[PDB]
């Protein structure tokens, strides 16, 4: 971090490479997580299959 | 004992107290010769 920050900030690439992986993280579990996902929180009246 | 002694005057009396010294200190004169160049990100 002190040595190698110029002409880009070594934390700050770090911070928002990590971000974009959380973020990534966030948009996966919104659709697969078991007790608040949308796939687990549909219910079988609602849930129908393909001719 | 006539009078108050120095021994026992001492205790109301505050001692001048220094840094510590340090026996190693040298002058290092071939830092302050040199000229020093700044690098922007660490290589030259």
């Amino acid at each position: 971090a002190d040595l190698y920050s110029s002409p880009h900030d070594q934390i700050k690439e770090q911070l928002r490479l990590t971000i974009e992986t959380i973020k990534e993280r966030q948009e996966s579990e919104l659709i697969n997580n078991p007790e608040y996902g949308l796939l687990a929180s549909v219910t079988d009246d609602q849930r129908i299959s393909t001719l | 004992q006539l009078a108050l002694g120095d021994h026992a005057a001492r205790q109301l009396a505050n001692a001048t107290k220094t840094a510590p010294q340090l026996s190693t200190i040298t002058p290092r004169w071939l830092t302050h010769l040199l000229q020093w160049i700044p690098v922007e990100a660490g290589i030259y």
